[PDB]
């Protein structure tokens, strides 16, 4: 979430997620302190290893921030 | 140039064992702190396990006194916290540069060097990880011991309460 | 399709029954067509000639949108 | 007093009635009736208001 992103050529990745053996999808849930009028979204995956950079992402937006849809 | 490039390697050998001297430096203040913290972590723990054992009127003449030591407890453990975090922001930092400094290594062939960058990396990690899990079970027993803290003061304020309405009924009603 | 029309009438009369209906050609007191600046430049281009202007007022056309603004 | 859950439900029995005319859109019409209907978490097991 931190407004300045690490370097392109950072070694590690700022945040790393080990899948288990069954597991397809992780998810992150982003709660904002009010509601915004929300336009875009990036993700940028860690660049030095991008064979890690999730295959698919799937957005879910809640205008009330409780049943995503 | 094998001469430029021999010295290169050289060059990144020191840039390797600067990184490495930086790294240790912020592994041992992050050490220290994280140290500090558990200290004040466990320091809180006791502090509300015998504060748990004044809960209730049988020493109020104590247990305020108790409650604002636990007070100062939790400012001096928490501004560690805070400290030690960043202190631990800059060893991840500290880190990533010996990291950085490791792949320039092996740009330039000096691989004996980022070898030696790459176990210090990892036996400075190890020992970073080591407080760690200390300050986390130190967590863990201040948590475990809070969470007791509350049980009983619920459960002690609870019957009291329904004291308190017992004794509301006894009058008047 | 308005270049190679008949006549202005055969293109005006899509255009105004578009106008005179709302989404997906749903009548009522407050429906109204919906409008676009590509949809409203050709419409401009449509009414470019007297004789097209014309013939959107004689089939009620200015009557239309006035009461389409309203 | 009164409650508003007949008048909703003549509400919304109108909207839906309107559907197929093209008066209603079924996204936003959906969207409003569960949002309205779920008393705030949606749940499989509630039963709409």
């Amino acid at each position: 979430l931190q407004a300045t992103p690490p370097h392109r050529r950072a070694r590690s990745a700022a945040w790393s997620y080990i899948f288990l053996p069954e597991e397809a999808w992780c998810d992150l849930t982003i709660h904002l302190p009010a509601a915004v009028l929300l336009k875009e979204i990036h993700i940028q995956p860690h660049l030095a290893s991008l064979a890690t950079c999730p295959s698919s992402v799937s957005v879910e937006v809640s205008a009330d921030g409780v049943n995503m849809l | 140039s094998l001469s430029s490039e021999a010295l290169m390697r050289r060059a990144v050998s020191l840039v390797t064992d600067s990184t490495s001297t930086f790294l240790s430096q912020t592994t041992y203040a992050l050490i220290e702190a994280i140290t500090e913290y558990t200290k004040a972590v466990y320091t809180l723990t006791s502090l509300y396990r015998q504060y748990t054992s004044l809960l209730g009127k049988m020493n109020s003449e104590e247990e305020d006194e108790v409650w604002q030591v636990i007070i100062g407890a939790r400012a001096e453990m928490t501004s560690k916290h805070q400290e030690y975090l960043k202190l631990e922001t800059t060893w991840m930092t500290a880190v990533g540069l010996s990291e950085m400094a490791a792949e320039a290594a092996y740009q330039t062939g000096a691989d004996q060097a980022s070898i030696t960058a790459r176990n210090h990396i990892q036996l400075v990690k190890l020992q970073v990880e080591e407080v760690h899990q200390l300050s986390r079970k130190a967590e863990t027993k201040l948590a475990e011991a809070q969470i007791e803290e509350l049980r009983q003061k619920t459960q002690e304020e609870g019957e009291e309460r329904a004291e308190s309405e017992q004794e509301a009924y006894l009058r008047e009603d | 399709l308005s270049k190679k029309a008949s006549t202005v009438h055969m293109m005006l009369q899509p255009i105004l029954t578009y106008m005179a209906c709302g989404y997906m050609g749903r009548q009522g007191s407050l429906a109204t067509c919906q409008l676009s600046e590509p949809l409203l430049w050709f419409i401009l281009r449509v009414l470019d000639t007297s004789d097209a202007l014309k013939a959107f007022h004689d089939m009620g056309g200015v009557q239309l949108i006035c009461n389409n603004m309203v | 007093q009164l409650s508003s859950v007949p008048m909703l439900n003549v509400c919304f029995n109108k909207l839906f009635s309107m559907l197929q005319v093209h008066h209603v859109q079924l996204e936003s019409l959906l969207q409003l009736w569960l949002t309205l209907s779920l008393n705030f978490l949606y749940n499989a097991n509630r039963i709409p208001v």
